């Protein structure tokens, strides 16, 4: 009965995640891209200035 | 399309191989072998599965 | 709900026609009262197909 | 293996010191013969940490 009413799912979300110190860490794992940025070519601008 | 995970893995392995599964399971359930109540097979079947 | 009659593999175990059911039968609360289940041999859940 | 006696929470259930055990107790075969397990409330497995 506790399984089908989601009360086991409710307790699992509260103890594992809501008392979690790594707050909303799953959002940071999403972003990924591959291109040249300013950090790669920063020294060329420093020679230019 | 939201469906059970066992059918989701089966359609992925069939032609034309166009679908995939992402993420994890949303809930938990199980499949069980069923016997009528009070039968003599209920105890040997239970120990056979484990 | 009207006739209070089970149909299917659950019905054949209750009324006496079948001796055992080896099938993907989901362990639920309502089916637990009428027949007996073993430990789960397979675990599944709801997933995403894209 | 030498003395054929249990210890821990499985020992307290067999020899009568307690009445119920609500704990992360894994459903195995050798524990199934001596005590009774309910349907599983949590599913798990081996995973990888990097
Ligand atoms: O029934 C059992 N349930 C167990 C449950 C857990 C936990 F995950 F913490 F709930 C653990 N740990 C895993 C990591 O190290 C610390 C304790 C051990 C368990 N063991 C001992 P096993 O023989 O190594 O499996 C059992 O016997």
């Amino acid at each position: 009965k506790l399984s089908e009413q989601g009360v086991l799912d409710k307790l699992k979300n509260k103890w594992w995640y809501d008392k979690g110190e790594c707050g909303a860490k799953d959002s940071g794992s999403k972003e990924k891209t591959s291109a040249l940025s300013l950090s790669n070519v920063a020294g060329v601008f420093y020679i230019l200035v | 399309y939201l469906l059970e995970s066992t059918m989701n893995e089966y359609i992925e392995q069939r032609k034309p191989c166009d679908t995939m599964k992402v993420g994890g399971n949303l809930d938990s359930k199980g499949y069980g072998i069923a016997t009528p109540k009070g039968s003599s097979l209920g105890t040997p079947v239970n120990l056979a599965v484990l | 709900a009207d006739t209070k009659i089970w149909n299917g593999m659950v019905g054949e175990l209750v009324y006496g026609k079948a001796d055992i059911a080896i099938a993907p039968l989901t362990i639920t609360l309502v089916r637990e009262e009428v027949i007996d289940f073993s430990k789960p041999f397979m675990s599944l859940g709801i997933s995403i197909m894209i």
